RNA sequence: GUUAAGUCUGGUUUCCCUCCAGGGUAUCUUGA
């Protein structure tokens, strides 16, 4: 069945939001879902899309709990309460390229963990720009929304 | 395509002031992100890219990570450097632009006060803005069109604007400037930059020890390479109206406040000018 | 035109015994219409000295004195002491116009010399604590204007903007 | 001849330009731009009337009565204006472009798309009906584009490949210079297919986040922050002056509409926004 | 029937009340000025999430909701459009409450979670074609009650 | 002042030879350059009279005719039926304009008396039938730019330049 | 806090009696805006006696008393068995409020034993016939006031807010 | 008195809209 961008957004923030034990990171991540969505805009989803990851600080612990969070129930984030919040975010976005089918699920885990398939990942990104930017942003919004409505402020 | 990526900074320092700086920071930044991928796999480096200088470069053998974040701070750096001494200021196209614009007014009946104002500290305006800020998390108010940076039309308003209802009341700055029920009687243009003496954009950085920490138990430097305009850079912009009245006030606050701030970071001294010319062309 | 004369108006009151016409001629250019001062003119670059209110010029851009420009000649005991000037009513520097002006007018302005003899080191003196504004109105109004209690009950009007409006720089030397 | 004049203009941009729609809450953004219903750019006819109406009154005072005639009266109407203005369609918007391989280089181009030129032919083909007046050059030019419609193209220069708004990459087909000059100026046009049109142009605007400063802290209010599209400088708007038979109507395309140039559209008119410059297609196309 | 005109002087006596500082009156009129074109024109969710987003639910502020639910000298605390969110998401809940489109045990027991909040949300989310049709004259009957009883700031 | 005479535009023939100059001078204000036909003039208030045309001088602003301006003088057998006159060309509404024209221009204008025997009932003509667009190109264009059929190989241009951008308001009795 | 003596708007000539301090302090309450009359205080469920008016208080909401609330004592000799308050000036139901609430108020009433010799039946005394008009300004608005009939220009125009916003009630014994 | 080696850190946090305008004027049996 096809989900909207709002049922998206709460499948979504749902399994984000009871991953970020600590208190710090979920504030963390609101602070990021208040801004990121317009840096997309201001920079593109492809050059912001890598400097998530990089912010995310990868290639950890921190990694296979993001895969185990896409089915765990309990996958817990951690790291840095700011590594843990861009993560979070990566996360999200993640999320709705997969939700949507924009890209394969085993493609995305194979092109994180490792260096050859990262720059490949960069040239689909670069072929999917018009399919991916033209409603992302909507999906980002109400990640917002749901954020600054869900967490208090830092 | 990942073509025109790996092929990025020697079209920077290869144009210098014909590349669109936004796009091409823009696009720096996938390599500054992903530099353990671009450093890999015998890439399609040529004999002139500025990347297989970090194949030579070895900054740390037992550890294949260490040495890919050093060579990634070292990177940061050269970025800045690359963009600052690359990209310079070629200011015809913005005469060209003012003075049209300024007979664009006068055919229009607005009395216009053109204003050059010179920067004397390396200055910064729009540190929130994006540009770089995908690199240096700090960014400089830019304008993609003119590929050049500004003060925004805004910005300068609401400091005249500060300044003018500290010394004459709010109620007269309200008489200038309007209010939430009426409307202004001045309108500001951004102010671009029209000559530099030798830069345009200039490194610095900012090492925050103890920002918000406790104690000296958690205190740690967190240098921040960001980009800044240079000095001497001269930035000239147009403020027109029509009744001449509000030209009284507007002559007199603009020479005494660009020598406070007019950016960010003012108060430990950067964002320093200074009024490098006035003048006005009444048309009642 | 007219002569007018330029009642500075800081903290202090040395404005008693200055002028040789109090009330004015016909009407003086400052108003007082249920909406504070009006009319009320700015002078840049010379500062009063508290004692012995004259205008002094220090060549800081900083600096600024605001007073009221009233209709009168100044006692004739004068003249070798103040700033005389035909201005064309476009070059005055004036705060909430609510009016017209004569377009060339006769300004008089309380000078004084520069005192070369100690530097001039200046300090912003706002206006505020009521019993300093109680009386502004006792000494500069009451006399300047007859307006004063014979149809004026928005006094606080008056008192508030003088509180706010009025700032100045001063010698305090 | 159902309009007695049919005067076609373009609109460009001397400063950046803001026309508003208010906040809704589907945008990101608080004061977003205008939209078109397909979600181009676009100067909804009201708000060209309205700014060109209100610069008429008072550039030319003496005139009043046939402003009133032709552009509605104020108050007390008791006729209908005999003026028309049709939506103001985005005819090419600039868009900052990374190419290699380009002798000249470019930092900004300019970029339209395919439906626009359709809305711009429909206008023209609707127009030439409705009155005595055709104009068989824009027409012959638009229609001369259109034939290459399906297939990102370029005319007024030899890209093959760029990357337009550091997001996009589109390889492009050079069209024969036999093309004439629409825009008259140095710059090269693409017309993107458009399903890529789409997003190379909505995210071809700029967004100014601004804040309002707490006075006694110097720092910012809380809730004191925003951010605004403008449409870059020099952006291009196609739109039509329709008027209907009358004698007020011929001293108006006669008198008013020549000594026109220079009208200020949108708000934001006090930081240099809204500086707009007609070109009449009749005048000079 | 109409009696969604009589529900809605219920919900705006309370609200009304609940504003103690008359700033907070004179926003959440504007708040029903502005929200009952947004939701007939982007539909419940969009809105919703712009209302819940800006009413800045917490512990605190969730209680001087559940309070005004049962009580009647509750007051809504925090900033002035802080509080004007509040009332209207009050106003909202109070209909979906009165009308049984949601359980009120099921509400509160929501309201007070931390957790189950989200599962409201979502639950308001699969009946959101028929909100968006039921609340639809309740809401303008809330725009002209505020609109006439507050005086604009 | 130089002299500008204005040619008209019809889809008549009695029009063919009326300037005693007809190569000029530079000072042309109607050019062509390859994008089309410039400066094109524009009377309005005045219909033709198509039976040895000249321009009849009515009172609607609805009534129009365009034609070039050319330099050359009116033949010394005139000025006893013309309209010759002295504008700023701040009062030329000049269709298609190319270059600022500069100042102080001087125009003669094929005139007519009212005639009021008759009743003016003007009505709109436009140019078709491209034999026509041959005479009014060999006999007026050409016998003025002898530039084009030199240095231009697009006829089809100027072609379009008459069907199109040349139209009239011819007194139709 | 401060006092007030709340005059009543008859029709008769009595008022001048209930004070001798017809200003007050420093404050008239009640002001003159040039656009009527301000700060007026009106008191449902009473009445006024048509004999020496005197608020009779009674049982009835659409029943009022529409008079002027004056800034002052009652000479300290009347009232001082009256119908007397301290309100904190908000409960004050003043109608066109234009000026600051001075927080608490200690009023003084014009007010009348309940009258118990009949069945006191209300009526409507709706002030017109402009002599009774031209006497109230003479007789209070220049005794109790000190603003008004000594600048005014315009004397009928604040004499005509008393048409239509002092039509009290009376019982006609 | 000498030998050699540098190491660590590599942006965080707030603010994401506030106020007014929410429609006005004109039109409202004829035969049987």
């Amino acid at each position: 069945l096809y989900e909207e961008d709002y049922k998206l957004a709460l499948e979504a923030f749902k399994k984000v939001f009871n991953a970020l034990t600590h208190y710090g990171a979920k504030q963390a991540f609101r602070s990021r879902a208040r801004d990121l969505v317009e840096e997309i805009y201001n920079s593109g989803f492809i050059p912001t899309f890598f400097y998530i990851i990089s912010k995310a600080e990868l290639n950890s612990d921190s990694l296979d709990s993001l895969i185990s969070l896409f089915s765990s129930d309990n996958a817990i984030l951690r790291g840095s309460d700011e590594n843990v919040s861009y993560s979070a975010y990566l996360f999200i976005i993640l999320y709705y390229l997969i939700k949507r089918g924009i890209i394969e699920q085993k493609f995305l885990i194979q092109a994180l963990r490792c260096e050859k398939t990262r720059l490949d990942l960069i040239d689909k990104l670069y072929n999917l720009a018009p399919i991916i930017s033209a409603k992302i942003r909507t999906y980002l919004l109400a990640i917002k929304r749901l954020s600054e409505a869900l967490i208090e402020a830092r | 395509a990942i073509d025109f990526l790996v092929n990025i900074l020697e079209l920077i320092k290869e144009k210098q002031c014909n590349i669109n700086l936004f796009s091409a920071i823009s696009l720096t930044s996938i390599v500054y992100n992903n530099f353990g991928e671009f450093l890999s796999n015998n890439q399609s480096y040529s004999t002139n890219n500025p990347l297989l200088k970090y194949h030579i470069i070895i900054l740390n053998d037992k550890n294949k990570t260490k040495d890919v974040e050093e060579k990634r701070n070292i990177f940061k750096r050269e970025v800045a450097e690359l963009i600052s001494r690359n990209f310079k200021l070629d200011g015809e196209k913005v005469r060209n632009y003012f003075d049209s614009l300024k007979e664009v007014l006068k055919s229009l009946k607005y009395t216009i006060v053109d204003v050059e104002i010179t920067t004397r500290t390396r200055a910064l305006i729009g540190v929130s803005t994006s540009l770089g800020k995908l690199i240096f998390g700090s960014g400089i108010s830019f304008d993609p069109y003119m590929n050049l940076p500004y003060i925004p039309a805004s910005e300068i308003k609401g400091i005249v604007r500060s300044y003018i209802e500290g010394k004459l009341g709010e109620q007269e700055a309200e008489e200038i400037f309007g209010n939430e029920e009426r409307e202004g009687n001045v309108n500001f243009t951004d102010a671009y930059p029209t000559r530099s003496k030798d830069f345009l954009f200039v490194p610095d950085v900012i090492t925050p020890h103890y920002n918000g920490k406790k104690s000296e138990a958690d205190a740690e430097p967190r240098p921040v390479i960001h980009l800044t305009i240079a000095p001497k850079v001269t930035f000239r912009f147009l403020i027109y109206y029509k009744r001449e009245d509000v030209g009284k006030p507007i002559c007199d606050s603009m020479p005494i406040i660009l020598i406070r701030g007019l950016g960010a970071r003012s108060s430990v001294g950067y964002s320093l000018f200074e009024l490098r010319k006035i003048e006005v062309i009444k048309a009642a | 035109s007219t002569q007018r004369e330029y009642v500075f108006i800081p903290i202090t009151n040395s404005i008693t015994i200055d002028v040789k016409i109090t009330i004015g001629g016909s009407d003086h250019i400052t108003n007082i219409d249920e909406r504070g001062i009006h009319n009320v003119l700015v002078i840049t670059g010379y500062a009063v000295d508290e004692k012995n209110g004259r205008l002094v010029p220090t060549l800081d851009p900083c600096d600024y004195v605001k007073g009221i420009l009233v209709a009168g000649t100044p006692q004739q005991a004068q003249s070798n002491d103040f700033l005389t000037l035909k201005l064309p009513a476009n070059k005055l520097y004036l705060i909430r116009k609510k009016g017209n002006i004569s377009d060339d007018l006769k300004i008089y302005i309380p000078y004084s010399s520069p005192d070369a003899r100690n530097s001039m080191k200046t300090k912003p003196v706002s206006i505020s604590d009521d019993t300093i504004v109680n009386n502004i109105i006792k000494e500069v109004f009451d006399k300047i204007y007859n307006i004063t209690q014979k149809e004026k009950v928005k006094i606080e009007k008056v008192k508030e903007d003088i509180k706010e409006l009025f700032s100045y720089y001063a010698l305090e030397q | 001849p159902y309009y007695a004049f049919a005067e076609p203009f373009f609109i460009h941009a001397i400063t950046h330009l803001h026309v508003g729609s208010g906040s809704s809450v589907e945008e990101e953004i608080a004061l977003p731009f205008q939209r078109d219903e397909l979600g181009y750019p676009t100067i909804y006819a009201s708000s060209l009337k309205g700014a060109i109406k209100s610069f008429l009154l008072k550039e030319f005072p003496d005139k009043r009565d046939v402003i009133y005639k032709v552009l509605g009266e104020d108050e007390n109407p008791e006729e209908a204006s005999l003026g028309t203005f049709l939506d103001a369609i985005l005819f090419a918007i600039p868009s900052r472009i990374i190419e290699i391989d380009s002798a000249k280089p470019y930092v900004w181009v300019y970029v339209t798309t395919y439906e626009l030129l359709k809305k711009v032919k429909l206008y023209l083909d609707s127009i030439s009906q409705l009155s005595n007046a055709s104009f068989s050059n824009l027409k012959n030019k638009i229609d001369t584009i259109l034939a290459k419609e399906g297939k990102n193209i370029t005319l007024d220069s030899d890209l093959k490949s760029a990357i337009l708004n550091e997001d996009f990459y589109v390889e492009l087909e050079a069209l024969n210079n036999k093309i004439p000059s629409i825009i008259n100026a140095g710059v090269p046009l693409l017309v993107l297919e458009d399903s890529i049109g789409r997003e190379v142009i909505n995210r071809s605007l700029i967004r100014v986040r601004r804040i309002r400063i707490d006075r006694d802290k110097k720092v910012v209010e809380t809730g004191g922050l925003w951010s605004e599209e403008y449409v870059p400088m020099k952006t291009i708007f196609f739109s039509v002056l329709l008027g209907k038979e009358s004698k007020e109507s011929a001293i108006f395309a006669s008198c008013i509409l020549r000594n026109l140039r220079y009208v200020i559209l949108g708000g934001k008119e006090t930081i240099g926004k809204g500086i707009v410059e007609l070109r009449w297609v009749k005048d000079v196309i």
